[PDB]
RNA sequence: UUCAUCUAGACAGCCGGACGGUGGCCAUGGAAGUCGGAAUCCGCUAAGGAGUGUGUAACAACUCACCGGCCGAAUGAACUA
RNA sequence: GCAGUCAAGCGUUCAUAGCGACAUUGCUUUUUGAUUGAUGUCGGCUCUUCCUAUCAUACCGAAGCAGAAUUCGGUAAGCGUUGGAUUGUUCACCCACUAAUAGGGAAGCUGGACCGUCGUGAGACAGGUUAGUUUACCCUACUGAU
């Protein structure tokens, strides 16, 4: 009787069930069924843009991501059925987000091109730092003293409470701008990465980690063989 | 439901010693000891190793089983305590009449002190509980901070210190003034 | 106008 | 005149203020009544408990009536003011409403206390009563926007400043970042705020100073946009039915960087439209930003502008920059010596 | 202080350092304070509370409903009209008369008394009573000119009649 | 009692994603999902409302709707007494 | 209140056999803010006690609550809650005074009826019978004393 009242949202978009996740089984089936070679690739933190350059870097390849548990349930996970032989062994390699590549088209090719690709996005908690920052003692102002502070406009009064309060900053407002008593280092070179010093990094909004995307090992329809090639 | 038995961990550290006898808890660690007098309750204590200990509850309705997750986290502010600490950093901030804040020593006994909230010729006294230590920022504007072993000490005393500077009569839109507490974490902050 | 505004000051 | 109407009692909704009356005649007044009474006493139970009920109805609907400004016998500056603010038909409809809604609350309580007069039992009397009551909600209920409406008034107009037209004051105008907002803080502790970008302030800004021992007033105006305007949004007719309605010398502000992004041929032709707006008033134009150029070192084409208002009788020119603490000065001397003047003249009329 | 001087103090020195704190575990233990109010209140505000709350239920229920139906889309004491004394407060001269063709109500004035089912003294007296039948004036203006009264009026304090 | 979801992972939490035409269309000084009025569309999608709220002068930022990783196990809703 | 409008639900299960919570036309009614008191057998004073449905005093909550002043609300009965006029005693109301001059319960002097007559599109008779009983030196309460 004494039980937390679930919030209620009214909002168009609606969980999709068992379908979704049938639909999405029977989108795998057909594509390993109408291509040649399916790369297993892991994309952890990629933002939609990314994901969307990549899909369209091929038409008639195909991009495929979803449930882990579904993916190696559609590819096999047991030698009492499977769609192809030895699947299992690369259905055990799989470890975090999946991403499955259906092709025809060059095994070196994609592997030069997964080479190649990269992208500077945001920094990552519990990752390398690439560049230190640290908060002036002056007025704050909203990029963090990089670009031409004269050209910027200081952090607006609507974020002081929020860096006050979850990013642990001593904090003030002065006729408005934000400031601080002295200047605050965040983080040093290769240095683990806090939920709250990523949350700041990205909150000033410098894209400065390196991110890539790496494969762990692909398969053939044609030798039915698995090999490992490990592509960062 | 009536559950015939339910039971919560209570996870040991490698510097700290725990002893219970009919439901009194003392818990000795590096940074000193900490006692509990748990006989409002009604658990079961036991130990398999000197790492886990376990409270349970037998044949116990609603309200038994919601006292005893109560006793299990209690025990555990009383090991974090006594190997890490609690430290209440509070800030006094002002417009016009700024806020002077000292230590006293009234009657043979520690005393925040505070003059001058909003001009008032009233002297505010706040007894310092036993067990926390007042301090004064250093290169940090208006931050007093409190320390102890005893978070029910520690975030009283907090408390008391900022309900003493209550804003009385006026528009708490517009006046400010007050001192509140700013941050609340351990003693210990390796990373 | 404004000088009709300004004769009905 | 009130210059003033801070004083207006809160108005409340139509149920929070059916909750007060109603709860006040339940608790200020007696509630036990028995059948086995006197039935001249049970009439005389409800019927206090109708007369009650009017008293607070009508007693709160006169606090409303009697707090809100007349705007018709109003100063006419402070009318206009009223008018662009909150539309004056919609303003005065809405205070009819109240006052038909005091006088129907009036006629239905005498109303029934005169059925109540024959009460024949506790059943009756009782029935009376409720419809009385419930007429009273009713109309009440159909008072629900005018009460919204006149509580958003209410708060406005009490935050509204407190200009005097029979003051000397100092009216000051141009486009929005001109200097307008940096001119009042400097010779007065005005609390305006300056950003870069169009009517930053969309409210008229009031000042105080003294000159030679009399108090002068200094008005900021949201600034003013040059078009046809035979339609306009309030913010700027605010400023334009101030420079109407008050006697001041307007001192108008001129930029030649531009920053504000309208050219100074555009600030020229406004100036030229709003001319004839001005009648037996001393005016002069300031330029700021005039440490970069000033008329004296300006290109002719702008120089021919500058001519065409010194053709402009019979207002005065002079550049001046905010920092200069000795230069605002100045031109504040002038504003208020040619006032005086006036004033002179007027003293010799 | 004019205009929006609290918003432009806001803006400028802010709000106190534990508002939005403060504010929150306001609206967080609102929840167990409803409950305690529910338990607690006695008396008239109890009776108002528990009327809110319901009147508050309906409300979110029929908007859930709505937003889901959108997405898917001797003196004689009784009322009279003029020996046999009458007062005067207790004529009625005009009434509220509703058409049951087209739905509508119109503010109708009394002219005669027709059908009385008390008595037909009360026919003679012009007294009004539930289930009578009088003479409007459609003068003000398919359309009747009697009307059945279906309610007490020396109750309501009334006349409301539906035009036949 | 009846509906439901669930180890081809349930409830609760953390961390991610939350995309493109597009700052859709009209009046506004300005209004970019969030002062206003009308259908609310098309593509890529595991998944992403021409937007659930805070928030700016407008932005931005956060957020939830929805999907994923994390660990492991039953959980939720509406009624009846 | 009247007729409605659909229904949260209900009706021996039964959607327009039938009901029905909560929510939505018109009223004294015309708009721009014009002129448009009852109570006669009750009432005074004093004075005790009690209620709280609180007028003031105490402490809190909210509100464009800047300050000042106020509004609405919560706990709260500890403590108080005027002098006079008034075209019938009264209360409404006025003059002021005050922190305020809240509302109620319990609650000793005092400022008729019936019987009978000539008549009746129509007045009178003053004929006759009948009643109107609560205005201390004892017991006890209280206050003092042996
Ligand atoms: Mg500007």
């Amino acid at each position: 009787r004494s039980k937390r009242s679930k919030l209620v949202t009214l909002a168009q978009t609606d969980k999709k069930g068992r379908e979704n996740k049938e639909r999405i089984f029977d989108e795998v089936r057909e594509a390993l069924d109408t291509y040649r070679y399916v790369w297993v690739l892991h994309l952890d933190d990629v933002r939609t843009p990314v994901l969307q350059e990549i899909r369209t870097s091929w038409a008639g390849s195909k991009l495929i991501m979803g449930k882990r548990k579904v993916l190696q349930k559609a590819l096999g996970e047991k030698r009492e059925e499977e769609y192809k032989e030895n699947l299992y062994q690369l259905s055990k390699l799989c470890s975090g987000v999946t991403g499955l590549l259906f092709t025809d088209e060059d095994v070196n090719t994609v592997k030069e091109y997964f080479k190649s690709y990269v992208r500077s996005d945001y920094s990552r908690p519990n990752t390398k730092a690439p560049l230190t920052f640290t908060i002036p003692e002056g007025i704050v102002y909203s990029r963090g003293g990089q670009i031409p502070a004269e050209e910027d406009v200081p952090m607006i009064h609507s974020l002081e409470p929020t860096m006050r309060n979850k990013f642990e900053i001593p904090t003030k407002i002065k006729a408005g701008k934000i400031t601080i008593d002295s200047p605050y280092l965040v983080c040093t070179e290769g240095e683990k990465l806090d939920v709250r010093q990523a949350l700041i990094l990205k909150q000033f909004g410098i894209a400065a980690s390196e991110f890539k995307v790496k494969v762990s090992a692909y398969y053939d329809n044609d030798s039915s063989t698995v090999e490992s090639t490990n592509i960062n | 439901m009536k559950y015939i038995q339910t039971e919560q961990q209570i996870e040991v550290p490698e510097g700290v010693t725990v002893s219970i006898k009919s439901r009194i808890v003392k818990v000795v660690g590096p940074r000193g000891t900490l006692t509990k007098n748990l006989k409002h309750i009604d658990v079961t204590f036991t130990k398999v190793n000197n790492q886990l200990i376990k409270v349970a509850v037998h044949n116990g309705g609603r309200k038994h089983v919601a006292a005893l997750r109560t006793v299990k986290s209690l025990v555990d502010n009383m090991i974090t305590g006594v190997t890490k600490g609690y430290k209440y950093k509070m800030r006094y901030v002002y417009a016009h009449f700024p806020i002077n804040v000292n230590i006293v020593e009234k009657d043979g006994a520690k005393f925040i002190e505070v003059r001058n909230f909003l001009g008032d010729k009233k002297i505010r006294n706040v007894p310092v509980r036993d067990g926390v230590t007042i301090e004064f920022s250093t290169n940090v504007k208006d931050e007093i901070v409190l320390s102890g072993n005893s978070v029910e000490d520690v975030s009283q005393n907090a408390a008391d210190l900022q309900q003493i500077c209550r804003v009385r009569n006026k528009d708490i839109r517009k006046f400010l003034d007050g001192i509140y507490v700013s941050h609340k974490g351990f003693i210990t902050e390796d990373l | 106008n404004l000088e009709d505004l300004v004769k009905a000051t | 005149m009130q210059l003033s109407w801070k004083d207006i009692p809160t108005v409340a909704p139509a149920n929070d203020l059916l909750d007060i009356v109603l709860n006040r005649t339940q608790r200020k007044t007696p509630t036990v009544i028995r059948p086995g009474f006197k039935i001249t006493r049970i009439r005389a139970f409800y019927m206090r408990k109708v007369k009650y009920t009017g008293e607070g109805f009508v007693e709160k609907f006169e606090d409303i009536l009697k707090g809100f400004p007349n705007i018709n016998d109003v100063h006419p500056f402070h009318r206009d003011l009223m008018d662009t603010l909150y539309e004056k038909n919609h303003y005065k409809i809405s205070l009819a409403a109240i006052s038909r809604a005091k006088s129907l609350v009036e006629q239905v309580a005498r109303d029934y206390v005169r059925l109540l007069k024959f009460g024949q039992s506790l059943f009756q009397c009782k029935q009376l009563k409720r419809a009385a009551l419930g007429r009273m909600a009713t109309i009440v209920k159909k008072l629900r926007d005018p009460l919204a409406y006149l509580e958003q008034v209410r708060q406005h107009i009490g935050r509204l400043p407190s200009i005097d037209p029979n003051t000397r004051t100092l009216l000051i105008c141009g486009y929005p970042n001109v200097g307008k907002s940096s001119f009042l803080r400097c010779i007065t502790k005005s609390d305006v705020d300056v950003q870069p970008y169009a009517f930053t302030t969309k409210s008229l800004y009031v000042g105080h100073f003294d000159y030679k021992y009399l108090r002068f007033q200094a008005i900021d105006t949201p600034g003013i946009l040059d078009r046809p305007t035979e339609e306009m949004n309030n913010i700027e007719m605010q400023s334009i039915y101030a420079i109407a309605h008050l006697r001041s010398c307007v001192l108008y502000f001129m930029d030649l960087s531009e920053q504000c992004g309208f050219t100074i041929e555009a600030q020229v032709k406004l100036f030229h439209s709003i001319k004839p707006l001005f009648a037996n008033k001393s005016v002069m134009v300031v330029i700021n930003k005039t440490d970069i150029i000033r008329p004296e070192d300006l290109d002719e084409e702008r120089a021919q502008l500058l001519e065409s208002v010194k053709e402009v009788p019979g207002v005065e020119i002079m550049t001046s920059s905010c920092q200069l603490e000795e230069n605002v000065m100045e031109v504040r001397n002038k504003a208020c010596e040619k006032l005086l003047a006036s004033r002179i003249e007027n003293k010799l009329k | 202080p004019q205009n929006d001087y609290i918003e432009r103090h806001i803006k400028q020195h802010g709000k106190r350092l534990d508002h939005e704190e403060r504010k929150r575990k306001r609206e967080a233990r609102e929840s167990h304070k409803i409950s305690e109010r529910a338990q607690k209140l006695t008396g008239w505000k109890g009776k108002q509370f528990a009327k809110k709350r319901y009147a508050e239920k309906v409300s979110m229920r029929k908007k859930i409903k709505a937003h889901e139906q959108s997405k898917v889309k001797r003196m004689i004491t009784k009322h009279t009209f003029v020996r046999i004394i009458r007062p005067s407060a207790l004529r009625q001269k005009k009434a509220n008369v509703t058409h049951p063709e087209l739905g509508v109500t119109v503010f109708l004035p009394i002219l005669a008394v027709k059908k009385n089912p008390q008595s037909p003294m009360y026919t003679q007296l012009g007294v009004l009573t539930k289930g009578t039948i009088i003479e409007v004036n459609v003068s003000e203006l398919v359309w009747g000119k009697y009307a059945q009264v279906t309610n007490e009026p020396d109750r309501d304090g009334c006349v409301n009649a539906v035009l036949l």
